[PDB]
Protein backbone atom coordinates (compact mmCIF):
# COMPACT_ATOMS: atom_id res chain seq x y z
CA UNK A 1 0.00 0.00 0.00
CA UNK A 2 1.14 3.52 -0.66
CA UNK A 3 2.36 5.70 -3.97
CA UNK A 4 4.66 5.27 -6.38
CA UNK A 5 6.31 7.74 -8.86
CA UNK A 6 6.19 6.03 -12.37
CA UNK A 7 7.74 7.35 -15.58
CA UNK A 8 6.94 10.37 -16.85
CA UNK A 9 3.81 11.17 -19.36
CA UNK A 10 4.67 9.66 -23.02
CA UNK A 11 3.49 10.70 -26.22
CA UNK A 12 4.38 8.21 -29.41
CA UNK A 13 4.93 10.06 -32.13
CA UNK A 14 2.11 10.03 -35.19
CA UNK A 15 3.90 10.02 -38.56
CA UNK A 16 7.48 10.65 -39.67
CA UNK A 17 8.03 14.15 -41.90
CA UNK A 18 11.16 14.97 -43.84
CA UNK A 19 12.40 18.31 -44.96
CA UNK A 20 14.50 19.24 -47.77
CA UNK A 21 15.71 21.80 -49.51
CA UNK A 22 14.24 21.93 -53.46
CA UNK A 23 17.28 20.24 -55.47
CA UNK A 24 16.77 19.17 -58.99
CA UNK A 25 20.21 18.61 -60.69
CA UNK A 26 22.24 15.46 -59.83
CA UNK A 27 25.85 15.87 -58.60
CA UNK A 28 28.39 15.99 -61.26
CA UNK A 29 29.28 12.06 -60.61
CA UNK A 30 30.50 12.17 -64.48
CA UNK A 31 32.77 15.37 -64.04
CA UNK A 32 34.52 14.10 -60.93
CA UNK A 33 35.12 10.19 -61.51
CA UNK A 34 34.71 10.56 -65.65
CA UNK A 35 37.21 12.97 -66.02
CA UNK A 36 39.55 12.97 -69.04
CA UNK A 37 42.49 14.76 -67.42
CA UNK A 38 43.36 14.31 -63.27
CA UNK A 39 45.80 16.52 -61.99
CA UNK A 40 49.25 15.26 -60.42
CA UNK A 41 49.41 15.01 -56.75
CA UNK A 42 51.54 18.29 -55.73
CA UNK A 43 48.73 20.57 -57.68
CA UNK A 44 45.78 18.33 -56.94
CA UNK A 45 42.40 20.23 -57.86
CA UNK A 46 39.92 21.52 -55.59
CA UNK A 47 36.10 21.45 -56.76
CA UNK A 48 33.95 23.02 -55.23
CA UNK A 49 30.23 20.90 -54.86
CA UNK B 1 36.49 45.19 32.76
CA UNK B 2 34.59 44.15 35.33
CA UNK B 3 35.46 46.22 38.70
CA UNK B 4 35.48 42.92 40.84
CA UNK B 5 36.20 43.30 44.65
CA UNK B 6 36.19 40.37 47.40
CA UNK B 7 32.73 42.48 49.07
CA UNK B 8 31.52 44.20 46.41
CA UNK B 9 27.85 42.63 44.41
CA UNK B 10 26.29 44.41 41.72
CA UNK B 11 22.68 43.68 41.62
CA UNK B 12 19.69 45.24 38.94
CA UNK B 13 17.38 47.82 39.92
CA UNK B 14 14.91 47.27 36.41
CA UNK B 15 14.63 44.96 33.99
CA UNK B 16 14.04 44.71 30.24
CA UNK B 17 11.90 42.50 28.62
CA UNK B 18 13.34 41.84 25.35
CA UNK B 19 11.97 39.85 21.98
CA UNK B 20 14.56 38.00 19.94
CA UNK B 21 14.06 36.33 16.71
CA UNK B 22 15.74 32.85 15.41
CA UNK B 23 14.96 31.18 12.49
CA UNK B 24 15.50 27.43 11.55
CA UNK B 25 15.07 25.66 8.51
CA UNK B 26 12.98 22.45 8.78
CA UNK B 27 12.47 21.09 4.95
CA UNK B 28 13.77 21.08 1.45
CA UNK B 29 12.54 20.41 -1.13
CA UNK B 30 11.46 17.03 -2.57
CA UNK B 31 12.08 16.28 -6.07
CA UNK B 32 11.94 13.61 -8.13
CA UNK B 33 13.50 11.95 -11.91
CA UNK B 34 13.09 10.48 -14.61
CA UNK B 35 16.32 8.80 -15.35
CA UNK B 36 15.45 7.90 -19.22
CA UNK B 37 14.35 11.35 -19.48
CA UNK B 38 16.77 12.77 -18.50
CA UNK B 39 19.38 10.14 -19.96
CA UNK B 40 17.75 9.37 -23.41
CA UNK B 41 14.89 11.78 -23.87
CA UNK B 42 12.86 10.64 -26.49
CA UNK B 43 15.22 8.19 -27.79
CA UNK B 44 14.71 4.29 -28.56
CA UNK B 45 17.93 3.65 -28.83
CA UNK B 46 19.25 5.23 -26.17
CA UNK B 47 16.15 3.43 -23.96
CA UNK B 48 17.22 0.21 -24.92
CA UNK B 49 20.98 1.22 -24.13
C1 LIG C 1 12.63 50.97 34.65
O1 LIG C 1 12.71 51.05 33.22
C2 LIG C 1 11.52 51.56 32.58
C3 LIG C 1 11.74 51.45 31.09
O2 LIG C 1 13.11 51.19 30.79
C4 LIG C 1 11.27 52.99 33.06
O3 LIG C 1 10.07 53.49 32.48
C5 LIG C 1 10.30 54.74 31.81
O4 LIG C 1 10.39 55.85 32.72
C6 LIG C 1 10.64 57.12 32.09
C7 LIG C 1 10.77 58.13 33.20
O5 LIG C 1 9.74 57.98 34.17
C8 LIG C 1 9.50 57.44 31.12
O6 LIG C 1 9.80 58.66 30.44
C9 LIG C 1 9.32 56.31 30.12
O7 LIG C 1 8.19 56.57 29.30
C10 LIG C 1 9.15 54.97 30.83
N1 LIG C 1 9.06 53.89 29.87
C11 LIG C 1 8.14 52.92 29.95
C12 LIG C 1 8.19 51.87 28.88
O8 LIG C 1 7.31 52.88 30.86
C13 LIG C 1 11.15 53.01 34.58
O9 LIG C 1 11.02 54.35 35.04
C14 LIG C 1 12.38 52.36 35.23
N2 LIG C 1 12.20 52.30 36.68
C15 LIG C 1 13.19 52.54 37.54
C16 LIG C 1 12.83 52.42 38.99
O10 LIG C 1 14.32 52.84 37.18
C1 LIG D 1 30.14 14.41 -57.63
C2 LIG D 1 30.49 14.72 -56.18
C3 LIG D 1 29.48 14.14 -55.21
C4 LIG D 1 29.55 14.76 -53.82
C5 LIG D 1 28.70 14.01 -52.81
C6 LIG D 1 28.82 14.55 -51.39
C7 LIG D 1 28.13 13.67 -50.36
C8 LIG D 1 28.87 12.38 -50.07
C9 LIG D 1 28.09 11.14 -50.45
C10 LIG D 1 28.97 10.00 -50.95
C11 LIG D 1 29.36 10.16 -52.41
C12 LIG D 1 30.41 9.15 -52.88
C13 LIG D 1 29.99 7.72 -52.61
C14 LIG D 1 30.76 6.70 -53.44
C15 LIG D 1 30.01 5.39 -53.61
C16 LIG D 1 30.83 4.17 -53.24
C17 LIG D 1 30.19 2.87 -53.68
C18 LIG D 1 31.02 1.60 -53.43
O1 LIG D 1 31.11 1.23 -52.24
O2 LIG D 1 31.53 1.04 -54.42
C1 LIG E 1 33.05 8.35 -69.28
O1 LIG E 1 33.75 9.01 -70.35
C2 LIG E 1 33.91 8.22 -71.54
C3 LIG E 1 34.73 9.03 -72.51
O2 LIG E 1 34.17 10.33 -72.70
C4 LIG E 1 32.54 7.84 -72.09
O3 LIG E 1 32.70 6.99 -73.22
C5 LIG E 1 31.72 7.12 -71.02
O4 LIG E 1 30.40 6.88 -71.50
C6 LIG E 1 31.64 7.97 -69.75
N1 LIG E 1 30.93 7.25 -68.70
C7 LIG E 1 30.00 7.82 -67.93
C8 LIG E 1 29.37 6.93 -66.91
O5 LIG E 1 29.69 9.00 -68.05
Amino acid sequence: KGIYQTSNFRVQPTESIVRFPNITNLCPFGEVFNATRFASVYAWNRKRI
Amino acid sequence: SVAYSNNSIAIPTNFTISVTTEILPVSMTKTSVDCTMYICGDSTECSNL
